């Protein structure tokens, strides 16, 4: 399983990884400690 | 009533006006002190409410400006119909108006 | 035979330039009556290229392998015509306008408001400084060794 | 001199507009302007529209000082009439603004103080390098 | 004694943040007290950005030019 | 006739007037010697 | 919030204060200049920053002087 | 007084003066049957846990959309088909 490799990264780093960080980095932008 | 209400030289045909630039308003007719006092004169050159705050003046002025603009088209009007006359294949045309 | 380019008479491409644009106005001359007005002025006109060719040919022009008159500006005596006489004629011409402009500027810089007379411009008093632009190498010059070119600050 | 202690005075005769107390009121300061007209006549208030301001008290809310002071200057410039404004936060703490001191700010009244004043000319500012690392900038020496 | 220039000399500028730095100008009036601190009011032939042609310049903000 | 001189004096009469004259001589030298690329009169 | 610094050249003209739609500037009174007032700065908090002060100052440069800061609610010219 | 005649500058009631106005919210009661809301209140509670939740939907997103990628078949997504037809030579031979 490795012609399968680039559907499951493609996926995780560009559609996952992207609302991770984006949802991370909006808590981040509006945090008040 | 609808009267004709007009009144005899409100203003005196002379080239005085020609000379000093930039008659027409206060901040205009004193001289170039830079470059943007050129601008600023053609700028509000037709702002014709900004140099005499009355309707009547603005309105003269602006009936006699829509007379130059026709005097203007009349003269572009007559070069078109001119070029057409010395200027132009307007009878071959008139003889094949396809392939001419 | 400066820079690999060949003479433009003797060049193959340029007579074949010629008779090619030549070609291309008989072809739009057999459309018109041969007396006919038209008809003349594509005939003057076919001379006058005829003629552009032979002159391009004459004064020593060099035609490249596109078959078109190269400008060798780089000081060689044959093609100083090309680029060095004009260009003493333009940088006269040139300098007599900046040394007429300059002049008058300082002719009217002593005036009480100096700006009316930059958008009015005296004609007699222009007109007097436009000749002295006429010799103005030599006045450029004396006033380049007066120290009159070069304000003081 | 002892502020004006804005009451509950009427209000200009006003159809509604959309340019209110949107959100800077709810949670944040809001303005409110008070001017006396001795007769009841139409003026352009600055948040669009036309209002007819009634004769004696006024009270017109603002939603900014620009508003509030533009406002002001066009009644004491057209109307001639004397304004005061001032600043009431969503909790109260009414701040009086405009004057400061009774007289309007063109006249040098005495007892204001010197704040955001250099004692030198503009060109004498010491260079960047001088207050590189320091919290202090170009024009606070 | 009156101090400064006089109401028809000739000055130039050494003020660096002026619009007329090294340009002359014409002194129209100096201020006697000695508590303004720029007392000199200079006449410039050509306007600044401002459209102005005057500004009062201090005392050793000022040259009196030899001409 | 006074203050029409000053007119044509002014800028943008003079600049036309200049470069018409100037755009003339210029059209007629290059119908006189026309196609110019070299100056051989030395 | 802004920073609006005003230097000794001010001659007391009350330019600055009359088109300043904010009310940051006040004339106070100085012996500095012909006119004996100079304009202060308490309520610069309240700047907007449009410069309409040193658009109004005749010096040679400005004595007025706004230096852009810290934007806050005020500063950004928000009626929301 | 907010309610006197063109008076909108009570000090006290100031959530009138400043607009603080529900422009729709009813405090009308429970429409909802209540079992059906005991039933929505006791099966959606797991997802009310917001840290609990945010990582939930992450790792659960991510791990659907990782998976039914995977198994996709050369149906539903041409790019997991592949060629299905011979590659053609480039230009100058094949560069
Ligand atoms: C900055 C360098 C760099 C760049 C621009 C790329 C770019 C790419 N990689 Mg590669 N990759 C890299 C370094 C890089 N890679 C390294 C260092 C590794 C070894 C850990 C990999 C292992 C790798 C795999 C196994 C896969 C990609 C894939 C991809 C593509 C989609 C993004 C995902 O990847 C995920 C990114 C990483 C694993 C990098 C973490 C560091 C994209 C063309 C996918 C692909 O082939 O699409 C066609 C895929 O399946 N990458
Ligand atoms: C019935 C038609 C009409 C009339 C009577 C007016 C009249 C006026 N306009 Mg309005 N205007 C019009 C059409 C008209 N405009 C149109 C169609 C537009 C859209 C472009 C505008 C946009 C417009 C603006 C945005 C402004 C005005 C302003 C003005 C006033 C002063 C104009 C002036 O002094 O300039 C005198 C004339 C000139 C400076 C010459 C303009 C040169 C043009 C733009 C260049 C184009 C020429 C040509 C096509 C390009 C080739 C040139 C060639 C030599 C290379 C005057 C009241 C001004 C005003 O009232 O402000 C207070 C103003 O700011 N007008
Ligand atoms: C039935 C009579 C009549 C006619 C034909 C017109 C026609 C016109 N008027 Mg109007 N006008 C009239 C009555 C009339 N007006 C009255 C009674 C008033 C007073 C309330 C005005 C006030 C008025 C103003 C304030 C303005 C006009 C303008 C115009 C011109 C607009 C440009 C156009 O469409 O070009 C089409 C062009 C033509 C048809 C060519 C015109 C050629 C003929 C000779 C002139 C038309 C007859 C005219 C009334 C003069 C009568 C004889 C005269 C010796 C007394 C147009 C020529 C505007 C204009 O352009 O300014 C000059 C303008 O600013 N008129
Ligand atoms: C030769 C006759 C003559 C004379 C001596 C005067 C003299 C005067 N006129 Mg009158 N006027 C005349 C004919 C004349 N006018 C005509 C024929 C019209 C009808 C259009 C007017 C309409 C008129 C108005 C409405 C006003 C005046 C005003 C004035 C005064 C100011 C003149 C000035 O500074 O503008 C000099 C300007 C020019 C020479 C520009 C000429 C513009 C022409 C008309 C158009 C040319 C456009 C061109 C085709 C397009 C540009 C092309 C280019 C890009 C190559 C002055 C007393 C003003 C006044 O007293 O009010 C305070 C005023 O408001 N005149
Ligand atoms: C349709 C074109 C048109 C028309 C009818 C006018 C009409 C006018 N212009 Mg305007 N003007 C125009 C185009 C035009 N302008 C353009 C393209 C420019 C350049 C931006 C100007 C710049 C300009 C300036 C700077 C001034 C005028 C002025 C005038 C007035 C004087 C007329 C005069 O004395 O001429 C009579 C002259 C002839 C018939 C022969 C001219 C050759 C009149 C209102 C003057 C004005 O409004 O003063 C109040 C003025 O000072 N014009
Ligand atoms: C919109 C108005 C307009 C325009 C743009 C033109 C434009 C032109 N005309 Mg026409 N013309 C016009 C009105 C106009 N004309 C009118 C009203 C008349 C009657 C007096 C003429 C009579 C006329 C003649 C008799 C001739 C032209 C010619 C020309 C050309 C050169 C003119 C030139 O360089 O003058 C020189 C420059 C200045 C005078 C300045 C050009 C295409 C010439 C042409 O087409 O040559 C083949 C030509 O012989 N025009
Ligand atoms: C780019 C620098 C440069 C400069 C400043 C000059 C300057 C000059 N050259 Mg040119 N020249 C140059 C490069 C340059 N040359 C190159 C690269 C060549 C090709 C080898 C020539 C070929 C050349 C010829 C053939 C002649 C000059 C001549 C001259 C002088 C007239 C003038 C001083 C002429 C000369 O010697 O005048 C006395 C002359 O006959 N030059
Ligand atoms: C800056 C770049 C540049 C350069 C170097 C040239 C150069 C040239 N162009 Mg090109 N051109 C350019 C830009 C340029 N052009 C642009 C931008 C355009 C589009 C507007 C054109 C469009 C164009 C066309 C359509 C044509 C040219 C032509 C020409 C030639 C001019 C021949 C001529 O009439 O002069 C002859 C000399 C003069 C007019 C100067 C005379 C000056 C007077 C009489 C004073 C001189 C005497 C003085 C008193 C000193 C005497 C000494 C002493 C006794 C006192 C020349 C090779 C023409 C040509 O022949 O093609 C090659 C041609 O047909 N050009
Ligand atoms: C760069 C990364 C990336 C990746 C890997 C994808 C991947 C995909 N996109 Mg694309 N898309 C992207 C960026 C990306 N997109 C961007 C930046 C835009 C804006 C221009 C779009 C706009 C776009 C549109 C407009 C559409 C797609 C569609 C699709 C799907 C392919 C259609 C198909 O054949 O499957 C068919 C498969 C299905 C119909 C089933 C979908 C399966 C879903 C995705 C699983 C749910 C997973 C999870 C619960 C939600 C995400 C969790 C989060 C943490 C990421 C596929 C999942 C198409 C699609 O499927 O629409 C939904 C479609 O219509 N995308
Ligand atoms: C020869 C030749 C060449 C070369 C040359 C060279 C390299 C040169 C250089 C030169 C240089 C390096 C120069 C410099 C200069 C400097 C200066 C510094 C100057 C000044 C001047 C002045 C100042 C003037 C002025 C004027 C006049 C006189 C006129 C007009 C007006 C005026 C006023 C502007 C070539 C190869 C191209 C080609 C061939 C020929
Ligand atoms: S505008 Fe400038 S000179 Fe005038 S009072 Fe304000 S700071 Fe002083």
């Amino acid at each position: 399983t490795f012609n399968n490799l680039p559907s499951i990264f493609v996926p995780l780093v560009g559609l996952v990884f992207p609302a991770i960080a984006m949802a991370s980095l909006f808590l981040h932008i509006q945090k008040n400690k | 009533e609808v009267k004709i209400l007009v009144d005899r030289d409100p203003i005196k045909t002379s080239f005085e006006e020609w000379a000093k630039p930039g008659h027409f308003s206060r901040t205009i007719a004193k001289g170039p002190d830079t470059t943007t006092w050129i601008w600023n004169l053609h700028a509000d050159a037709h702002d014709f409410d900004s140099h005499t705050s009355d309707l009547e003046e603005i309105s003269r002025k602006v009936f006699s400006a829509h007379f130059g603009q026709l005097s203007i088209i009349f003269l572009w009007l007559s070069g078109m119909y001119f070029h057409g006359a010395r200027f132009s294949n307007y009878e071959a045309w008139l003889s094949d108006p396809t392939h001419i | 035979d400066i820079s690999g380019l060949t003479p433009c008479k003797d060049s193959k491409q340029f007579a074949k330039r010629e008779k090619q644009q030549i070609k291309k106005l008989e072809s739009s001359l057999k459309l018109y009556a041969p007396e006919s007005a038209p008809a003349l002025a594509l005939n003057a006109q076919i001379e006058k290229t005829k003629r552009r060719f032979d002159n391009y040919g004459k004064y020593g022009l060099l035609c490249g392998s596109d078959g078109l008159p190269h400008l060798i500006v780089n000081g060689d005596q044959r093609h100083w015509g090309e680029f060095i006489t004009p260009g003493i004629l333009f940088l006269y011409i040139a300098g007599w306008i900046g040394w007429v402009g300059r002049s008058y500027l300082i002719a009217i810089s002593g005036e009480k408001k100096p700006a009316m007379k930059e958008i009015i411009i005296d004609v007699p008093l222009a007109s007097r400084i436009i000749f002295r632009g006429f010799i103005w190498p030599v006045a450029a010059y004396r006033e380049f060794l007066n120290g009159d070119l070069i304000a003081k600050d | 001199t002892p502020p004006q202690l804005d009451p509950n005075t009427p209000s200009p005769i006003f159809a509604g507009s959309t340019g209110g107390l949107l959100r800077k009121a709810q949670v944040e300061e809001f303005y409110v302007i008070t001017w006396n007209s001795p007769k009841e006549q139409i003026f352009e208030m600055p948040t669009g529209g036309a209002a007819i301001m009634r004769e004696g008290p006024n009270l017109l809310k603002l939603a900014r000082k620009e508003q509030c002071l533009a406002l002001g200057t066009r009644l004491r410039s057209k109307y001639k009439i004397t304004y005061q404004f001032y600043r009431v936060f969503p909790n109260g703490e009414v701040q009086y603004l405009h004057p400061k001191d009774g007289v309007y700010p063109e006249k040098a009244n005495p007892g204001r103080e010197g704040v955001g004043l250099n004692m030198r000319s503009i060109g004498k500012n010491v260079s960047p390098i001088e207050v590189k690392f320091t919290g202090k900038q170009s024009y606070d020496l | 004694p009156p101090i400064g220039p006089k109401r028809g000399s000739k000055v130039k500028i050494l003020r660096r943040e002026s619009y007329w730095f090294k340009n002359v100008g014409s002194v129209v009036a100096v201020d006697q007290d000695p508590k303004t601190r720029y007392p000199v009011v200079v006449r410039f032939a050509k306007v600044n950005y401002a459209n102005i042609s005057t500004n009062n310049y201090a005392l050793d903000e000022v040259e009196e030019v030899a001409a | 006739m006074r203050d029409l001189k000053t007119y044509l004096s002014v800028a943008p009469v003079l600049s036309t007037l200049w470069f018409g004259s100037l755009a003339g001589l210029l059209i007629e030298i290059n119908r006189l010697f026309p196609d110019a690329l070299t100056f051989p009169f030395f | 919030s802004h920073s609006v610094k005003i230097y000794d050249t001010c001659i007391g003209c009350t330019q600055c204060v009359r088109a300043c739609p904010t009310d940051v500037l006040e004339m106070i009174p100085w012996d500095g200049c012909k006119a004996k007032q100079i304009a202060s700065a308490p309520r610069t908090e309240d700047c907007v920053g449009c410069k309409r002060c040193e658009s109004a100052c005749p010096t040679d440069f400005l004595s007025v002087r706004v230096y852009l800061w810290h934007e806050t609610t005020r500063s950004m010219g928000l009626a929301y | 007084k907010y309610g006197d005649k063109s008076v909108y500058f009570d000090l006290e009631d100031l959530g009138n003066t400043t607009g603080q106005w529900d422009v729709y919210g009813s405090d009308a009661p429970s429409p909802y049957n209540p079992l059906q809301s005991k039933f929505f209140e006791t099966f959606a509670a797991p997802f009310t846990k917001r840290g609990l939740l945010l990582k939930f939907l992450i790792l659960g997103g991510g791990s659907l959309l990782t998976y039914v990628s995977a198994n996709s078949t050369g149906d539903v997504l041409p790019i997991k088909r592949g060629p299905q037809e011979p590659p053609k030579l480039g230009p100058r031979g094949k560069l």
